[PDB]
């Protein structure tokens, strides 16, 4: 049911961060998201090239909710929930 | 292949001194063929390196998570596109995951890389590469700092630059209070 | 017991989660997989799961908690749930 | 008085924790076991107890107040309660 | 006027607190007793009470306000409110 | 498009107030008065309005939003509002 | 063009010469026979980056590196000419920039700089057109620009403040939106 | 704890073991300058290795005093003396030490004395630096403690790698100069 | 607080003790260049412990203005020079002070001036720190004050520990100065 | 001349070509193509003293002056290459010099050690070919020369002594036989 | 020369006159803070004074050898000033030439150890350091320079905190022969 | 001279009384940081004292070639052991000469360091041996040594004097008898 998305620096351009290795395969397929793993972390994440807004809109269509947003460094974070 | 290529390199050298307009017999440039050749084999010597040999197993154990720095090693490169030396200092930090590298190996590691044909942005981020395969550790900043002879002896003549090269990985570029500490660290 | 703290350091998408504090639910805490610990020079027990915050937010569900509010401060992302 | 603020500092798991300030309800500040002081230098009087903001929260829960919004700014953890 | 946004700054315990800006209400300012103000070399005015926020965040109730969220940001505090 | 991000930075009182991307409704652009920009060394262009947020939300209301959250990140405030 | 500079070259010396006779001075005194030649010359190389492009000055050194860290070149002695009273400000210039996939030969950050500095300028104007020719030339994910100077018409004339160094800073894409990459930059020039 | 009896009996192993080593390195142990150096080498490394003589209870000495202290303390700039134990030849620097009391505050000695008890020891940076913050740590009971060493290794600089310059710098941060950013930023601002 | 009629009472008592002190060391007090040791020594100490005598209210001397300043004051690298009250041996330094007025300034010499009223006593640095600090939030009503004390302590380098380079840094922090980090952050980037 | 100078160009490049295969290298490889021509202009410039004589450095720049006191330029940076082992020497060079009848121009004592610096070399020689120029252009009363340098030689390799300088002094004239002159002139280069 | 013994009869009387002196003062003997000052002021006045218990013979030990310049610079130096009994700090800076006996080079700072640990004026420390090399090694001469900054300069007084006090002695070839002092004056800096 | 070979048979022996230095000392050689260190540990005191390996002649290696200036080569990085101790002493050799016909290859002059400092030594007897070999393999006019150490001995021990140096001085031939190469060998060395 939750759902975690982030973008950084700036909000109105991508890449936004959609996944980790445990998220759904299918939602990251349906998104057209790319899996990676940035030099020197212990995990892959997924992510999109979209801004934030159009990432918030498809998934609004897959039936998730926002419940909070917020800011931590230079991250700002989407919490959303399948209501 | 040193020894083999020790004539070649001397053959190479003894033409570039007739093509300056040098005398090669000439009393100061008799052995010049072959000590230029010795040098420059030796300015290459990391191409005859590899990490494992290099690291030697001085891998311990260290349960306490605290940031090791070795900071002001004194390196040397030699410039790709020109064949002339670029030198300066590498500071190297990285937080352990349990293992701790012996401290004289993150300077043997600038040496596997510096001593080659190179361009400063490639040498900071295969020495941060090379700790983080060996150690696995939670992240590696390097940063380094040198003097290109190719821009102070030549082309633009500015006597005073400096290239100053970063690279971040894993804690050192999510975290940035553990990349400030690195910095204010090898002040 | 019908509030609930949670929280991540650095990047979301990896644990470790703090999931309790010397006073939480046992039984939570035994559920959750969680370990306790003291971190050096800390004056305070803690419990933690090695899980990413979201696979611990879909186990609290099936708890009955529900998020009421996610903040950052400094490096670290909490959610502070409600059992309703 | 509809509305309170609570807050702790550097980590959330361990107090102390703030429950008021000079217009606080005392009988409020006393049912939490709250002192009353005035760190040197500060223009206010504030109550805290030395209880992590998990159990200040379950205690206000039983007084009919609800979590609104939970923000960091700095490096304190603060709560927006209601009595509703 | 729908919106209100109130803040403060370093303790929350403690006033001033913002509590408009120059398109305020002027009922609504005169009600909460604010003084109107420019701090030196900001290109804007704004009105502030000497009151703590959970003072203000009583007397906005009153008026029909009700706090839909709350945000740090730098060293300031900030609720936005809505009627 | 029912999700819409505004922004605005060091004071909250005084614009300019972010108010859109490349990819937002031109027609609500044009309501807002909103002028197109794309900020040096910038690889987006963004939408933006002279007002302060306060104006912003009231006016987006009459559009059918609502303030879902607000957040602070760096020395950016944020308001995440849906069209419901 | 190098035409042009043959074509001025006596234009500037009889304004040199006539400069010389309207300060009081004697032309034809041995060590000003030349000056109104050689003032010439000189004032023709402070302002060479008139005949500069970016195309020419870049000269394709452009590579690919799968670099995405910081690069900075730093203490480029810098000789630019005050337009207000053609008098020169000396100094330093320090360039960092993030790439993205395409990195820039290291001696090109500094001939950009000599494109610009060699003109008659203002050190805001200098210090933006050098983090803009880096931005276009590479597309980078962001440029910061520092530039440091002492006006020789603050310390040898009006003023007169001896001490006075004017700083210059120009914060381009991630440099202006992302702190933490300024702040590295700052604490990396230093 | 190593005793002064210990160093008595020992002393004269150490003298026959640094006269093998004179002897296995070409050297001639009768000649003059090296007739009393089988000794003089014993003594010394018995005084770089007194650590190991030592406690922390004796160390502090009772030196914890009261107070309604709760600002930082710091004592920098601690000349170090020690022995890599991989190598045996001596690695040498400063300590930099910051804590913020929770109402008993170290005597300033005491610092420099701790850094004493773990420095004269076989010693490696990372174990020393981290010592000296526990023992702080467990002594007073603080909010939090600080700990940078700074150090040329010999074996860096006189040998293998030859990298004249190079200086390792260890950093500890425990309670709240780890959990709290703005405690160590206060601290390594006012270490400089 | 003690007065010169104090000083001029207890003076024979000092050099009594100081002429003990000279034949206590196996010293000749009667050899020229001791005679007036007791004496000198005596008055050397009354005036290192002057700070007795005086009192924030006579110090501050009514050297409050009403300009209603709202940016940070600095006095730094004020000269201090106290004594240890555990070993009665000297630590010296200096004192930067940093606050933030609300209604009232004060005058600059008079943030020295506190520094010597505080300093010339038996001692320990964070007593000293703290004392300054608050002596300035009492008389001001800032909304904040910062003080950095930086100071060798001879006990540590002329004997103890021997510890030739050791400093000892304290630091005090109220009001804005330890609520808002960016004002604490200003004052130590200004005192560098 | 600049005409040997695009004949052996090519010959260059291929020695060039040839070292990067015989050190185990990939002349191919992006970062080498263009290496062999650009290491080959690099060693021209480098050797560039070679296509230059002392009167057409001198440019006829000898002033008649009433000067009979020291002149001294100093802290003149120097890029000279190792003729043992084709690795740079790098410096300062401190010229002192007391005129009898002639003085030159300032800016020429540089591109004197310019002239000799260009050039493959030994510390000792360039030391002296610089006092000797001097001496023979002016016919002073005295010249003296200090040349301090790192060798890269001594640095990079070999022994490997980080801090290693080497200084040469010449002394011409009075600045040999009048200890006084020597000692002003060593004053006053610090 | 002073002993262990007499350091033990006489540690009381030192202390004793330090509570004195606290009283005195103004202030309370009997304070926390000041219950273990009598005595541990007692113990750092004998420590400052501990090279009366000090010949040069004991400091000598096995540390003369059997005509090049020697120079042992920058020893650290903590003396008292004997007028007003609080210290003068600072560097000795000792050359000598040998003449078929050199010193341990360690030696050159016990002997400085040996005065500097007294009641003193820097004067008689400069020259006692001289003297006590030169009769102990008979050289062809020696050099000893001391710069101090006296805390009765700078702490009261005349109260000039950067004033500072340097004082050379010259013996044998250092006095006679300027070339050799110079040498010396040289290699110090 | 010791050689490789002796420096293997040998090497059982050092380590077997570095493992006995350990169990002297109350140390415990099984632990894990301790298991490698008595190898080690005589594998560092054999490269420490790989000056006994070498002479005067192998080191020159034929690096004589054949001028009227003073040559110096200054700040050579030395580090040696105390004979007494055992424990490093480490600082900085400055060699000046005047040639007589004969110049000595630059980087020998720092080699000649090598041969007498990497051996258990007293700082006197170091600073006659590199003049005296210096001496002996050019004769040259003068040779003036200036060794700068820090004792370890006098810093981690003993005394314990933090700051303490010690500077030893030769001088012979010139170097001695005439005060005016001394003083500009000195003035140069600073
Ligand atoms: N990023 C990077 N770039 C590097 C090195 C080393 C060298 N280079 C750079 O290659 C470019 C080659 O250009 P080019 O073909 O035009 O040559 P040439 O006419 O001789 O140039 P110039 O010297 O300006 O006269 C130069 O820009 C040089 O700086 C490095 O480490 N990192
Ligand atoms: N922002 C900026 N300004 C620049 C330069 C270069 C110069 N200038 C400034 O032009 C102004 C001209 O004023 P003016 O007409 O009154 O001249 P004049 O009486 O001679 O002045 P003064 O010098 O006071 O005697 C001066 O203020 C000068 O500083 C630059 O890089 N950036
Ligand atoms: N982390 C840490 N490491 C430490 C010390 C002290 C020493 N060491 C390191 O032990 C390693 C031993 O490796 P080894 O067996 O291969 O030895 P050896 O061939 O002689 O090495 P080298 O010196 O390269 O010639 C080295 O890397 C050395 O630096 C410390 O305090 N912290
Ligand atoms: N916090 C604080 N501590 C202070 C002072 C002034 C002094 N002290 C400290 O009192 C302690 C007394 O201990 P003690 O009884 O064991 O004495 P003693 O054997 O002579 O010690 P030592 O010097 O090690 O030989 C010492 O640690 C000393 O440093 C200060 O300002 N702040
Ligand atoms: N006087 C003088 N000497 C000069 C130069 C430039 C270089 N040289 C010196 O020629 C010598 C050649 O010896 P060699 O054959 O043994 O070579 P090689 O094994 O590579 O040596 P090394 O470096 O020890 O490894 C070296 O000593 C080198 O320093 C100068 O300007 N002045
Ligand atoms: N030559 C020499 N002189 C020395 C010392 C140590 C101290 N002294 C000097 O004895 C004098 C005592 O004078 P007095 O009686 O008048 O005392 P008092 O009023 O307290 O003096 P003051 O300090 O001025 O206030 C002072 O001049 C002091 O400097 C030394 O090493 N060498
Ligand atoms: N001239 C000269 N002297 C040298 C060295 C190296 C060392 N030494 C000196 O031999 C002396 C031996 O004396 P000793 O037996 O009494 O030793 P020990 O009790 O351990 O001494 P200490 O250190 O005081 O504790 C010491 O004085 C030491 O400094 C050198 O290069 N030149
Ligand atoms: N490391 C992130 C902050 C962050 C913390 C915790 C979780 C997610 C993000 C940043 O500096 O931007
Ligand atoms: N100390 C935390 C911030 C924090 C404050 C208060 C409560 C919880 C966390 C950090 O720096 O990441
Ligand atoms: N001063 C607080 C932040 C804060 C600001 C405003 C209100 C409440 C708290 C801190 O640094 O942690
Ligand atoms: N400038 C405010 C932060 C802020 C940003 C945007 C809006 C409002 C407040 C501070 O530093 O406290
Ligand atoms: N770059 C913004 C913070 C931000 C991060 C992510 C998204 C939006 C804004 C600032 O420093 O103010
Ligand atoms: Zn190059
Ligand atoms: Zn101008
Ligand atoms: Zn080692
Ligand atoms: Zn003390
Ligand atoms: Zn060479
Ligand atoms: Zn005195
Ligand atoms: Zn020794």
């Amino acid at each position: 049911p939750y759902l975690l998305i982030s973008t950084q620096i700036r909000m109105e351009v991508g890449p936004t961060m959609v996944g980790d290795e445990q998220s759904d395969p299918e939602l990251m397929q349906h998104l057209g998201a790319s899996k990676r793993r940035a030099l020197g972390n212990n995990f892959y994440e997924y992510y999109v090239d979209d801004p934030p807004r159009i990432v918030l809109d498809k998934l609004e269509r897959r039936g998730f909710r926002v419940l909070s947003m917020t800011g931590v460094g230079q991250t700002l974070v989407w919490c959303l929930h399948k209501e | 292949d040193n020894e083999l290529n020790l004539p070649n390199l001397a053959a190479a050298y003894s033409s570039i001194l007739s093509s300056l307009g040098e005398n090669p017999q000439r009393q100061g440039l008799l052995k010049t063929p072959w000590r230029a050749a010795s040098a420059m084999q030796f300015f290459t010597k990391g191409y005859q390196e590899t990490i494992s040999d290099v690291l030697n197993d001085a891998i311990f154990d260290e349960d306490h998570d605290e940031m090791v720095i070795v900071k002001d090693i004194d390196m040397f490169s030699m410039c790709e596109h020109h064949l002339v030396p670029f030198v300066g200092k590498v500071h190297i930090g990285y937080l352990p995951n349990k293992q701790v590298l012996g401290l004289s190996k993150l300077a043997r590691i600038v040496e596997i890389y510096s001593r080659r044909l190179q361009v400063q942005e490639r040498l900071t981020k295969q020495i941060a590469v090379a700790i983080t395969e060996a150690l696995r550790p939670a992240g590696v900043g390097v940063v380094v700092e040198a003097t290109h002879m190719c821009m102070v002896m030549r082309g633009v003549q500015k006597m005073n630059s400096k290239t100053v090269t970063s690279t971040m990985l894993g804690v050192f570029r999510e975290d940035p209070k553990t990349r400030e500490e690195f910095l204010t660290l090898i002040r």
